[PDB]
């Protein structure tokens, strides 16, 4: 830990998180072939001969079709939820998940996981650069809540500030600007060295580093890129930025006799493209969404 | 290319009477609260002057009925019912013409579910159910 | 008032020379293999000189 | 049919003059047309521009290094020799270095002895406009020095062509007088810059700093700049007139469609004033002495 | 102008739109599920429920007797009326003939639609089925529900 | 026609007069035949005039082919690239003279509309008019129903 | 008669070098003699015109018109044969850059009018021209704004000379 | 009345390509949930219904095999069974159709 500006941190955890993208390409020498089996329903029986670590679901919905490709959030390799930007890496069987489907609960938790990185990759660009923010981590808070949560500590000076409506929907308006541009979310399976290398500055990123690589005898945590923003997840995320449609920041609230210092907790509720709700029936859900929701124990 | 949609696309079977009984509800309650305009905050009642003009109002056709007066005559008449007449929105004299003042009168109440964005919006700042 | 279309045309070679004919097509090649060589299974492991 | 030949004739040329406007073929150099001969067109050029050029030095001009190159990997992949003209070929790249030298020299000397209030500064920019790349090549191209160029890529990049411009203009030196290739370099560089405003060859950027520190030089208190006429501020098409005050008195004016942009003009005009170079100076004298 | 007219020309004339309905209604109640174009589908449709009540009216009954009669031309189809679909549907009121649109007819691409009697051991339809209570907006209108509910 | 056709406006290749002349015209190829009546005229005009031609301006490179040919042309290519080609075909020898000199007259630039026939690079000398200039000034700048 | 169209997918390209852009495929496809009137075939070919190959099938699967099911079975056999022949690798990765109908050899039959007069009845045929090109369909160009309104304007103001003079 | 004069082709390709007879772009299609072969929405699937429709092609048949001649329509209700599938205890009086398939998962 020592003095850096926030524009070069930027830079340099980009530059780790390419160079590891690069070893990781490269540590492959030739193109291999993987035959992934399709046991969705629509289209049973379709194998793809696909390329180890380089093709994606989102390929394999290319090859099907541009309404695969259009409303598949999620891919099932064999047991499991893929984000569809992430390689595959052995022969497997694939399903694709909606939004729609008879159980959507999987792709519910990854579209509230991507809503909560876009809500944090807004709030630690929005605020003044002689305050210190820091992202302490997004609870993992059930859908059938009002909104999705982010933790916030600010630097000492703003202990006793509240944001107002003005600046609520200058966080609902940087959030819509982010929406606008196409911006995958990359995905990254690396190491627990590298994954303290990347950060190597806020203790609470390092502690959820170390929670998220105990469990797993490997050592590996999940990361996700959005442009230059870089959040450590749990869990997949959706494939594009623009699924959602509806998006908003309610209200931020605190719990402060839990630690010394203060925790702020940022809330927001979104709706996706594909599931668009009435104005009537998004100023009900916002309505709620301002209510502060406490899931986790 | 976005697909068109109505307000009951996507809701469940379970959430669709919950959804028609909630917003009935919050409309039965917007329309309460206007009961008493004499006690939220009244404009100045003036006196009438000679050269001065009332506002009107929005009614519904019923029907029509025969009717007598004392002197035997028979007179058809037709009945218009008053349902939710509203005043909505007052422009100043120099706002629209500098001629005379205006004001807007909304007629029956309608859903919410098929009226302009900006409708709604102006809807529910006034607090009140959108007019036909 | 009484014109039709033209051009009946069938795009798939035959046999027809052996229908009748007093000259045959003169062949340059074979069908195959009169008996397949057999390559030893360790031809690899035996690329040496001899053993 | 018709009986004929002639309508056939002239159906067959036109159709080939169609084929021709449809399908261009890539263009060629001049020496792989039919009517060359090489010696012919190097005494014309010589004797075209009313000049006596040693032959033997012309054609050390108008050789290339990149030409010798191409020319010995030929030979070497065609497993012929011929090392007797080859190792003599002995390119332009001193002619050219001569060339570039003195016609650098002379137009400086030109360009100050003619604007004797420019800065070094302006004058060396307008000396490097005036032997810049396109100028250069555009005179060279219009004189047909591109014609007798010997090198590979038929275009002659714009480098090799000026490398072989000012390789003609050294080769003038060394056969003749400086003072007649001094006029030589007038009358086909100097000419270049008729019609051509002054901030147009500078590529000046911040005229109104240049202006403080040349009255700085000068002795000069500062500019002020005042609004000296308007029409229109409150609509889409305005007109400013700034005018700039030194001491007192007006030095210089400019328009503009904002106020800022009127006196970057302003500041540009007393620029022009300053050094000079303004469109009522005296014209250029062509003449001999 | 046609202000409040129900009941569309349909034939060469009101005999002949009874007698298209009529044979529609009979072919209905032989075969249970029917396809034919939509607007003769619709008007059979309101007379199929007519249909069922009377046979609902009772088999003794003397007027249903002779309105089925009238209404079925294959007289094999009465006893059926009266014993099959009118006991069927004893419990229910009038939720009967359920009638979907079917893509179009291939010739001269008519509007078509499908019109089937409730029970119906045929094999099911392919009914448009709402959104599942678990996708994202229905989950979160069903905890708006719950917080009310705890609000209450 | 004007509407019909195109337009240029009138200039030199490389600033001709201002320094020194140049002759524009860099080659003439000549395609006379040997035989044939056509081009008897060229025939006479390459037996005594060329020679004298050539003498009289050597900044041009006069070819001359004597090929069989029923059309005898003359191709004139000018320094700044373009390409004239004429027809001599059954003209007579001061015809073919007059062409010659006309050619080496003329510069490279198209025989088109010249739209106003005058070019100057520096239209104006005590500056070009503006709505301003023949306009007073009034004191402190003051516009027309203004207080202060 | 003239058959261009299927020629063109005959034409072969010059290796690439490594360092250029990817130049996608290129698949040219049509039917010829289709018993159509052509401006009948062109309103649909002017509907395909610019779409995707799954959103031009899915528009014209829900067309009730005789020529859509001719132009989906045309756009059928082109991405099979881009798949196929032209090495497409995603078959949803195409999009229609020319969709035409243009007039076939016809027929000419009597009509016999209302009386000892006739007309000529013409049996109308059609060709259906379709090309396809590897990549996601280009945007379409936005409507300008006031904004390149204004400036438009602006650029044709300044560029205006002193006309008849010097 | 006859035309004073022939139409030219700007004006006729003025009349008929404006934009009201220009084919309209429908945004009603979408992915049909089962067997995914892109239904519209308000209107039945043509796969789902040609399948059903089939399967009551073949019942309808076995029910006039069965049935012996016209103007039978027997007075109890009826069921369609498959291989194995014993009948069930309250479907005594209706009839029974089977004609022989592994009942299809859609039919239940
Ligand atoms: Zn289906």
């Amino acid at each position: 830990a020592s003095q850096l500006s926030p524009t070069e941190l930027t830079e340099m955890r980009n530059d780790l998180f390419n160079k590891e993208k690069a070893r990781q390409l490269s540590l492959t020498p030739r193109t291999e072939k993987i035959e992934v089996k399709h046991v969705g329903k629509t289209d049973p029986g379709t194998v793809f001969v696909m390329n180890k670590n380089i093709s994606t679901p989102y390929s394999c919905a290319m090859h099907l079709s541009e309404w695969y490709c259009r409303k598949s959030i999620l891919a099932l390799v064999d047991g499991q939820p893929w984000d569809m930007y992430k390689p595959l890496t052995k022969s497997c069987e694939i399903k694709f998940l909606t939004f729609k489907d008879c159980d959507p609960g999987e792709v519910n938790k990854a579209y509230w996981r991507s809503c909560a990185m876009m809500m944090g990759c807004v709030i630690e660009r929005a605020f003044k650069d002689e305050y210190m923010v820091n992202l302490v981590r997004a609870p993992e808070v059930p859908v059938i809540s009002g909104a999705f949560c982010y933790d916030v500590v600010l630097d000492s000076k703003l202990d006793e500030w509240m944001p107002t409506k003005e600046n609520l929907r200058s966080f609902t308006k940087d959030a819509h600007a982010l929406i606008y541009k196409d911006l995958p979310f990359e995905t990254l399976e690396v190491e627990a060295k590298v994954a303290l290398e990347i950060f190597q500055h806020s203790k609470y990123k390092v502690d959820f580093i170390e929670e998220k690589a105990s469990q797993n005898p490997e050592r590996i945590v999940k990361l996700h890129r959005i442009g230059d923003f870089i959040d450590v997840s749990e869990g997949p995320l959706i494939p594009r930025t623009s699924i959602c449609f509806q998006y908003e920041v309610s209200a931020v609230h605190n719990l402060q006799p839990t630690q010394p210092s203060l925790i702020r907790r940022f809330q927001g509720v979104s709706l996706p493209v594909h599931l668009r709700a009435h104005f009537t029936i998004w100023d009900k859900l916002l309505e709620r969404s301002r209510k502060m929701v406490t899931e986790d124990q | 290319g976005k697909s068109g949609t109505w307000w009951d696309e996507h809701l469940s079977e379970e959430n669709v009477p919950f959804i028609k009984q909630l917003v009935s509800d919050e409309d039965k309650a917007q329309l309460a609260s206007k009961l008493c305009p004499l006690k939220d905050e009244p404009w100045p009642i003036h006196p009438w002057e000679p050269g001065s003009f009332r506002v009107g109002l929005i009614a519904l056709k019923l029907g029509m009925m025969p009717l007598w007066t004392k002197d035997g005559q028979k007179h058809v008449v037709t009945l218009l019912q008053v349902q939710d007449c509203h005043v909505l929105k007052y422009t100043s004299k120099e706002n629209c013409n500098g001629k005379m003042a205006t004001l807007s009168v909304g007629g029956k109440t309608v859903s919410r579910f098929r009226k302009a964005t900006s409708i709604l919006e102006f809807y529910r700042e006034l607090g009140l159910p959108p007019k036909q | 008032t009484e014109k039709e279309f033209m051009q009946h045309a069938r795009k798939a070679g035959l046999v027809i020379p052996p229908e009748k004919s007093d000259r045959s097509i003169h062949l340059a090649c074979t069908a195959g293999i009169f008996d397949a060589y057999v390559p030893p299974e360790g031809d690899a492991r035996i690329s040496s000189l001899s053993k | 049919v018709k009986k004929g030949f002639r309508a056939a004739f002239r159906f067959q040329k036109e159709l080939e003059r169609q084929r021709l406007l449809r399908c261009p073929p890539p263009p060629v150099r001049r020496s792989e047309k039919p009517n060359w001969d090489y010696h012919a067109e190097i005494q014309a050029f010589g004797h075209r521009l009313q000049e006596n050029f040693s032959l033997d030095l012309l054609k050390t001009a108008f050789v290339n290094s990149c030409y010798i190159k191409s020319e010995e990997a030929k030979r070497q992949q065609l497993g012929i020799e011929k090392e007797a003209v080859l190792l003599n070929l002995k390119s332009n790249q001193e002619l050219s270095e001569q060339g570039t030298s003195f016609s650098q020299t002379c137009l400086t000397q030109f360009l100050e002895d003619e604007y004797p209030d420019m800065p070094t500064e302006g004058i060396k920019n307008l000396v490097d406009f005036l032997t810049g790349e396109e100028v250069v090549c555009h005179v060279a191209r219009n004189l047909a020095v591109e014609q007798l160029t010997l090198s590979e890529e038929f275009p002659v990049p714009p480098a090799v062509l000026q490398q072989t411009f000012f390789a003609v203009i050294g080769a003038l030196l060394q056969s003749s007088g400086p003072e007649r290739t001094a006029l030589f370099i007038r009358d086909f560089l100097i000419t270049q810059m008729t019609g051509k405003e002054l901030f147009e060859m500078w590529k000046i950027i911040n005229p109104m700093g240049l202006l403080v520190e040349e009255l700085k030089k000068r002795n000069v208190s500062a500019p002020e700049s005042r609004l000296t006429r308007q029409s229109g501020g409150t609509t889409a098409l305005p007109l400013y007139f700034v005018g700039l005050y030194c001491d007192k008195k007006l030095i210089a004016e400019g328009p503009g469609e904002t106020v800022l942009v009127a006196e970057e003009e302003a500041a540009r005009v007393a620029l022009r004033k300053l050094y000079g170079f303004t469109e009522n100076r005296r014209p250029w004298n062509y003449s001999k002495p | 102008i046609s202000h409040g007219r129900v009941f569309r020309r349909m034939g060469l004339g009101p005999e002949s739109r009874i007698h298209l309905l009529r044979n529609l209604l009979t072919g209905l109640v032989r075969h249970e599920r029917i396809e034919a174009p939509w607007a003769r589908v619709d008007e059979m449709r309101g007379y199929a429920e007519k249909l069922i009540d009377y046979g609902k009216l009772g088999d003794t009954n003397e007027r249903a007797m002779r309105m089925a009669d009238f209404w079925l031309t294959e007289k094999d189809l009465i006893p059926k009326l009266f014993q099959v679909l009118a006991p069927r549907y004893k419990d229910q009121t009038g939720g009967y003939t359920r009638m979907l649109q079917i893509p179009n007819r291939s010739l001269d691409r008519a509007k078509m639609a499908v019109i089937e009697y409730k029970g119906n051991c045929l094999p099911p339809l392919p009914l448009p089925r709402r959104d599942s209570h678990l996708t994202l907006l229905n989950q979160l209108l069903q905890g708006l529900r719950q917080d009310l509910r705890q609000s209450q | 026609t004007a509407r019909g056709t195109p337009s240029r406006f009138l200039a030199s290749v490389l600033h001709n007069g201002l320094g020194r002349y140049v002759q524009q015209l860099q080659r003439l190829s000549f395609s006379v035949s040997r035989d044939g009546a056509s081009s008897r005229g060229a025939r006479e005009f390459v037996e005594r005039e060329v020679i004298d031609f050539a003498r009289r301006n050597p900044g041009v490179v006069i070819y001359v082919n004597s090929r069989p040919c029923c059309v005898p042309r003359v191709v004139a290519e000018y320094l700044n690239g373009a390409v004239r080609e004429e027809s001599i075909h059954c003209k007579s020898v001061e015809e073919i003279s007059t062409l010659v000199q006309k050619l080496a007259d003329q510069s490279g630039l198209d025989v088109i509309r010249i739209r106003k026939p005058f070019h100057t690079d520096n239209p104006s000398i005590q500056g070009q008019w503006h709505p301003f200039t023949n306009k007073p000034t009034t004191f402190r700048g003051l516009r027309p129903r203004e207080v202060q | 008669i003239s058959r261009k169209w299927e020629k063109k997918n005959k034409i072969v390209y010059p290796p690439q070098l490594p360092g250029e852009p990817r130049r996608p495929a290129e698949i040219y496809h049509c039917r010829r003699q289709i018993k159509y009137s052509k401006d009948k075939m062109w309103y649909l070919a002017k509907l395909i015109r610019g779409m995707s190959i799954d959103q031009a099938l899915a528009q014209l699967e829900f067309n009730d018109k005789k020529g859509a099911k001719i132009i989906k079975e045309v756009l059928l056999e082109a991405q099979d044969m881009a798949v196929r022949d032209h090495n497409v690798e995603f078959r949803s990765n195409l999009y229609i850059a020319e969709s035409t109908s243009g007039r076939g050899q016809c027929l000419k039959r009597i009509r016999y009018h209302g009386r000892g007069r006739f007309g000529i009845m013409e049996k109308v045929y059609c060709h259906y021209f379709v090309k396809l090109v590897e990549g996601p369909p280009p945007p379409p160009e936005p409507p300008k704004t006031a904004v390149a309104h204004a400036k438009e304007y602006i650029q044709q103001l300044r560029s205006r000379t002193i006309v008849h003079t010097l | 009345a006859a035309p004073k004069n022939r139409r030219t082709i700007e004006v006729n390709r003025c009349r008929r390509r404006n934009p009201q007879k220009l084919i309209k772009v429908k945004n009603n299609i979408d992915v049909c949930p089962e067997c995914g072969h892109l239904k519209q929405k308000h209107v039945l699937c043509a796969y789902c219904y040609e399948k059903v429709c089939k399967e009551t092609a073949e019942i309808r048949r076995q029910i006039g095999k069965q049935e012996g001649g016209p103007f039978k329509a027997p007075t109890i209700e009826t069921v369609v069974l498959y291989t194995g599938e014993t009948p069930s205890e309250q479907d005594q009086g209706k009839r029974i159709i089977e004609r022989d398939r592994k009942r299809p998962s859609w039919f239940t």
